[PDB]
């Protein structure tokens, strides 16, 4: 777990949410057309988990957001000047020239 | 729609890139000035579902760039030419490359102007610009116009020159995000003019000055035919990297001895030459030593010699 | 055009930078028109 | 393509329009289509003026746009300022007016220009506008004109002994000239010893950059001194110390080597001889 | 001089962060390593001042020197200080110290404190960073104590086993009479503190 | 201070998340309440239809609202500082010895060097 590997995991959580609404919908659909009380205790047995993994899944990993110390404000870059890749490269570009 | 984004976004921080947010625009953007050079750069990575791969906007002007730099002739037709280059790429995506594309413009669009701002304080040493050129005068009626680009063994010879021109401009540029660094350099300021100029391109007049009065001087001595041996010293002449050969070109003097040879019997009269950057032809012979400036009056000192020695020769 | 949460994070200085401006003026270009077309009126 | 969407529809409207009232009829477009070119011709002539506050020339240059009919306010460099304005105008005249029309020429246009206004002068000069044209061009016109005014005022007041040609006031020293072409932008004259300069250039431009004393006296200074700077190149031969153990006045005293004391000088220019101590004999004569 | 100076708790668990973060928004990193040295005043009756901070600080840059010399103690470089006391009742802004640099060359060095009566008193290493702001200047402290009094030969001896790093932005206005420089300087300042506040807590401290 | 900076974000983070589920919960659970049809009024059972759909509505709206959260974190995720700068094309590293030689040459260029010597 580091940099964007949570991101990652946060894809994983991604598939999750938009079912949870034809799921709702299923539930429904078991006193609906299904007409069945038992159906029902069943669907609507299995649809608050996608609830509640879900929430404590963010709560989770906004506490993550915080063991990281990531600042809460994006840091105002440097005029950076001269990281040594860029040196060497235009010192290939000048050999190249040359 | 949503997978597709933020994984390609994983693939530009996999490959260690600044990223910031935007405005109201919401989308997620890249510093594509990572490496640097002057100014700030970013540019949000657009969605194109046209496309379906992204792309990166930008406010930069032309699409493509590069330092032009080409000699005129008496009647400025053009002779030698050069155009800056860059060494390519290996993305896994096409996005990266029009990051590299990017970040090269910008590049490009600084060191112009970087050139275009020396070009205000340099000009006492007669270098002009229109603002679209920038006029170099220079010997045999010539002009080393530079430009940024929009949107038989003599050509050779004048194509490694252009190599030059072209390469170590960008070198010292580099010198001058070293010198970005803010150390405060103190004594060479009332050498300086006004006054933290790049000093990017001036030593570059500044041996051709160098070369073209020393190879005046040369021929001035064989139109009569005398003896010498110059002695020169560069600072180049020693180097172990590229970062000493950087520091190579600085303000420092340089002494070019001239042991011209006249008298077969007679001492060889002694000549150090030592033009300072800024901020130069010290005769000495058997009577004594003199400081002069004008080449011509090195000239006729000779001739002082040529002349009242001769008449010592006559005195017997 | 027609008229012309939380997220004010940005980069400080920004310059040189880019951010739309997706889109600006054009609308005062044709209304400055219209505005100007009923000036000898007035 | 927006362009091609947006505009049409409006245009159509007024098309109409001239039907819901008086009969003008086609000419009330052709107006329309001019100050729209126009005022993006402001525009694309404002946004480059930012280019070049933002980036090169960073300073001295901050023209605010207007949200008024358009009204630039271009800017330059401190000085104890200075400012240009533009916009579109309407000067209609009858020397077409009657000489035309009856033909394939309009009456009304009517109208459209585009002023160019050069204030601190007194001028308020119109000069002429030709595409393709910058922000730059017109700065570089204007500090031409300007600076090149400079130029002559110093040259009156400049003395009479060193001649100057038109050309940008490059004054004469036999035989050597040195020019004093202004520097675009920030003033302080680019002059040009000649080709690299020696250190006048701090006993000058650095110096007229300390902004005291007139840009004249200074130069006085300039042509006094590199007479000296020639003469003493020449002063080798025959050490002519030039003591000054007699007078500074501009006669100048040159001495003499190696040896009351004899005191040959130069000031004329013409071969001259003044022993003295007191003020002994003197005599002159023109040789070359 | 009087110096401008800010002081910031860094904990060891997290300090390389700090110092990803620093070199990516600032100057440098410099490196820094130097050998300050305290030689006390010894006199009686009062009115000596004998404050603390009257205690004379001799400083020399021994980084570039070699380890192993043992005569670096006088053929290294040095200067000497005072720093006074920061102004009463200062927060908010940051304090404010007179500071003078001294500085000498000869072969009689240490010597010299002697000639003034003064002798050795409280020493320490310190290392860390600078990174420079134009004018402005922020250094990183570790203050380690010496393997063996004035000796250069590492370990050098932490305080403790979880030395914080001793962050510390400063500033050095030419002469306190110029408010004008004065607000120049607070400005600079101010936009320095507003940088690195993002990942970091500094305050101002009396002294 | 810098932690109760990320604290209280995480309490708004944390708020917005409990609110949203919360909503969704809610407007599902009430709908049960509305589900109820006989021994109604005729009229009565016209308004609940309307709060039926606007319970859904709500429900999708909050369901969008976690995506907004979502968004957040991952825009977190990435303003952090990168560990080190990027590798790029360090290959073929320039030689100095063609560069001095070509100088050299230039700068002597139609000269007639005579050797060194002290």
């Amino acid at each position: 777990s580091s940099d964007t590997q949570q991101v990652q995991n946060i894809l994983e959580l991604e598939a999750k949410i938009p079912d949870i609404l034809s799921s709702a919908g299923k539930c429904i659909e078991a006193i609906q057309l299904n007409n069945s009380l038992e159906d029902f205790r069943k669907y609507s047995k299995e649809f608050l988990e996608t609830v509640e993994f879900i929430s404590t899944g963010l709560r989770r990993q906004a506490l993550e957001l915080e063991k990281a110390e990531v600042p809460v404000v994006s840091l105002q870059p440097k005029k950076r000047y001269a990281s040594t890749p860029l040196s060497n490269l235009i010192f290939d570009q000048s050999s190249k020239l040359i | 729609t949503e997978h597709e984004y933020y994984t390609e976004l994983v693939k530009v921080k996999e490959a260690s890139w600044p990223l910031f947010n935007s405005q109201g625009s919401n989308h997620l953007s890249v510093q594509y000035s990572c490496l640097g050079g002057i100014s700030l750069g970013l540019g949000l990575i657009r969605m194109k579902p046209e496309s379906k791969s992204f792309e990166v906007q930008s406010s930069l002007l032309y699409s493509q760039a590069a330092l032009k730099i080409s000699i005129l002739n008496k009647d400025r037709d053009e002779i030698g030419s050069s155009t800056w280059s860059w060494p390519s790429q290996n993305c896994n995506s096409v996005l990266l490359k029009d990051i590299y594309k990017l970040q090269e413009i910008l590049f490009e669009m600084d060191i112009w102007n970087s050139l275009l701002q020396e070009a205000q304080s340099c000009g006492n040493q007669g270098v002009n610009f229109t603002g679209d050129e920038i006029l170099v005068p220079i010997s045999d009626d010539h002009v080393v116009r530079i430009t940024l680009e929009t949107s038989k063994q003599e050509k050779e010879l004048l194509k490694c020159l252009c190599d030059t021109l072209n390469a170590i401009a960008h070198i010292l540029f580099l010198k001058h995000c070293r010198k970005s660094d803010r150390r405060s350099q103190q004594p060479e300021l009332y050498m300086a003019i006004d006054a933290n100029a790049p000093l990017i391109l001036r030593p570059l007049i500044f041996y051709y000055n160098l070369n073209q009065e020393s190879l005046e001087f040369q021929r001035w001595l064989k139109q009569r035919d005398i003896s010498f041996k110059f002695m020169p010293n560069y600072p180049w002449e020693k180097a172990k990297d590229f970062l000493e050969l950087e520091n190579s070109l600085s303000i420092n003097r340089l002494s070019i001895s001239w042991r011209i040879m006249v008298s077969n019997f007679e001492p060889a009269i002694f000549i150090q030459h030592t033009p300072t950057l800024h901020g130069v032809w010290r005769c000495k012979d058997q009577y004594s030593s003199n400081q002069f400036s004008s080449l011509k009056n090195v000239c006729q000192y000779i001739e002082h010699h040529i002349n009242s020695l001769s008449r010592r020769s006559k005195k017997t | 055009d027609n008229l012309e949460e939380n997220k004010n994070q940005s980069i400080e200085n920004a310059d040189y930078s880019f951010s739309p401006e997706d889109f600006s003026v054009v609308r005062a270009f044709m209304q400055s028109l219209h505005s100007s077309k009923e000036a000898p009126d007035v | 393509a927006k362009y091609r969407v947006f505009i049409e529809l409006h245009l159509n409207e007024e098309i109409a329009a001239a039907f819901v009232l008086q009969k003008p009829i086609l000419p009330l477009i052709y107006n329309i289509l001019h100050k729209f070119c126009l005022y993006q011709r402001l525009n694309l002539l404002s946004q480059q003026t930012f280019q070049l506050s933002r980036e090169s020339w960073l300073g001295h240059l901050r023209g605010v746009y207007d949200e008024k009919p358009p009204r630039l306010r271009l800017y330059y460099w401190p000085q104890l300022g200075h400012y240009i304005h533009i916009f579109v105008n309407t000067q209609p005249i009858s020397a077409f007016e009657r000489t035309l029309s009856s033909k394939r020429s309009s009456c009304e246009y009517d109208h459209f220009l585009l002023l160019v206004e050069w204030h601190h002068d007194g001028i308020v000069e119109h000069v002429p506008l030709d595409d393709h044209m910058d922000a730059q061009h017109l700065l570089l016109l204007i500090t031409q004109k300007h600076a090149q005014l400079i130029l002559e005022q110093i040259r009156k007041e400049l003395h009479p002994n060193i001649f100057s040609e038109h050309v940008g006031g490059g004054l004469k020293i036999h035989v050597f000239d040195n020019e004093i072409i202004v520097k675009v932008n920030s003033v302080t004259g680019r002059l040009v010893l000649s080709l690299s300069p020696p250190r006048h250039l701090r006993a000058a431009e650095k110096n007229i950059a300390l902004n005291t004393q007139p840009p004249a006296q200074i130069l006085n200074r300039l042509y006094f001194f590199c007479i000296q700077t020639q003469l003493l190149e020449v002063a080798q031969c025959a050490e002519l110390h030039a003591v000054q153990g007699y007078y500074s006045f501009p006669y100048l005293t040159f001495s003499k080597g190696k040896w009351w004391v004899l005191a040959y000088n130069v000031e004329s220019n013409s071969w001259s001889v003044r022993l003295l101590n007191a003020a002994g004999q003197t005599l002159y004569t023109q040789d070359v | 001089m009087q110096e401008l100076y800010l002081l910031g708790v860094v904990p060891s668990r997290r300090f390389e962060a700090v110092v990803n973060s620093l070199s990516k928004t600032l100057d440098g990193p410099k490196t820094i390593l130097e050998f300050w040295v305290v030689y006390r005043p010894k006199d009686v009756p009062p009115n000596l001042p004998r404050q603390p901070d009257s205690w004379l600080r001799l400083c020399s840059n021994i980084e570039s020197h070699d380890e192993t010399d043992t005569e670096w103690s006088k053929n290294t470089q040095w200067s000497m200080y005072l720093e006074g006391n920061s102004e009463p009742k200062r927060e908010d802004k940051c304090g404010i110290r007179p500071v003078n640099r001294a500085k000498l060359t000869n072969g009689s060095v240490t010597e010299f404190v002697e000639k003034m009566g003064y002798e050795f008193s409280h020493e320490y290493i310190i290392q860390g960073l600078e990174y420079f702001f134009f004018d402005t200047t922020v250094r990183i402290y570790q203050t380690l104590i010496p393997s063996q009094q004035r000796s250069i030969k590492p370990p050098f001896h932490p305080m403790n086993e979880e030395q914080p790093w001793i962050l510390h932005v400063y500033t050095h206005v030419a002469d306190a009479s110029n408010q004008v420089a004065m607000a120049k300087a607070e400005a600079n300042l101010t936009k320095v503190k507003t940088l690195l506040s993002a990942f970091c807590d500094l305050k101002n401290v009396r002294l | 201070s810098f932690q109760r900076q990320l604290v209280q974000r995480t309490n708004t983070l944390n708020s917005s998340i409990d609110n949203a589920t919360l909503t969704i919960l809610s407007r599902f659970q009430d709908i049960l309440d509305i589900a109820i049809n006989e021994g109604k009024d005729k009229y009565t059972v016209a308004p609940e239809v309307y709060q039926i759909e606007c319970h859904t509505v709500s429900m999708v709206r909050a369901v969008e609202q976690l995506l907004d959260v979502s968004r957040q974190i991952k825009s977190y995720w990435l303003t952090n500082s990168l560990s080190t700068s990027f590798p790029t094309v360090d290959y073929s590293e320039p030689d100095l010895e063609k560069v001095k030689r070509t100088l050299t040459k230039l700068q002597n260029h139609l000269l007639e060097v005579s050797l060194i010597e002290p």
